[PDB]
């Protein structure tokens, strides 16, 4: 799944 | 509005949000706000991630969701409580049911209090569940796409705008841009094919929106001419809006 801290 | 240095306000990253759903969206000296969410049909679900940069625990940390009324109408949020002590160094969860009861322009606000050293923190930072995000793309052939881009009717559904790139014109970048927006790129429906096309249904609870897009870049004038035509004239104007600030 995709970081929530990175974008 | 809306004037003033874009800094130290409760949108600075806001933008960054529209095309993509995880990120940082916020972080002062003492909080990191992180993001992911996703979303189907006309319901959405996001996790917002509240990250303690210090070395010394947070009390009663009280994350709250604020809506103008016009937006509680149009939109519904719904959320599980957050545990109020955030250790130095950890992070903790809230959990945003999202359901979109007609299309909205405005967002939701969310505000974050709590205690740290003694003190009273509060900080206010705008969250970005937009319309776009409850997109359904729609992939035809190009015959298809102009019998329907033919069939707007009344004017005020369709909204251009013609603006200055705020980023280097790239293609692949806007075709990324396009699909994270959420409608569907349609590849060589354009007979020019410098320009780009999409097309997508929102989707409300009261209401389906057909939206098709056709974006044109101008390299000499390092601008772009935007057209939406959809269902809905606020629909239109949104979309529109959301999408140009994206290049």
């Amino acid at each position: 799944f995709s970081d929530p801290w990175g974008g | 509005g809306s004037p003033g240095i874009r800094l130290g306000s409760s949108e600075d990253n806001f933008a960054r949000f529209v095309c993509k759903n995880n990120g940082v969206l916020f972080e002062n000296q003492l909080l990191q706000i992180g993001l992911k969410s996703e979303f189907r049909q006309n319901l959405g679900r996001m996790f917002i991630f509240y990250g303690n940069k210090t070395s010394t625990q947070f009390l009663n940390f009280t994350p709250t969701l604020i809506c103008a009324d016009d937006l509680q109408t149009n939109l519904n949020l719904q959320t599980k409580p957050v545990d109020p002590t955030v250790d130095g160094g950890a992070q903790v969860q809230q959990v945003v049911n999202i359901e979109c009861i007609s299309d909205f322009t405005e967002a939701p606000v969310l505000n974050i209090q709590f205690r740290y050293g003694g003190t009273f923190q509060n900080v206010s930072v705008k969250l970005p569940i937009t319309l776009n995000k409850f997109f359904q793309p729609t992939e035809m052939a190009s015959q298809d796409f102009f019998q329907r881009w033919k069939q707007l009717s009344n004017p005020q559904q369709e909204v251009q705008n013609i603006f200055k790139a705020k980023h280097p014109m790239d293609t692949e970048i806007t075709k990324a841009k396009i699909i994270g927006f959420g409608s569907a790129l349609l590849e060589e429906v354009d007979p020019n094919p410098a320009n780009f096309v999409g097309a997508g249904i929102i989707h409300t609870k009261t209401t389906q929106i057909g939206c098709l897009l056709r974006l044109e870049p101008n390299l000499q004038a390092q601008m772009y001419r935007l057209t939406l035509r959809t269902s809905k004239d606020t629909v239109s104007q949104r979309l529109c809006e959301l999408l140009s600030e994206q290049f």
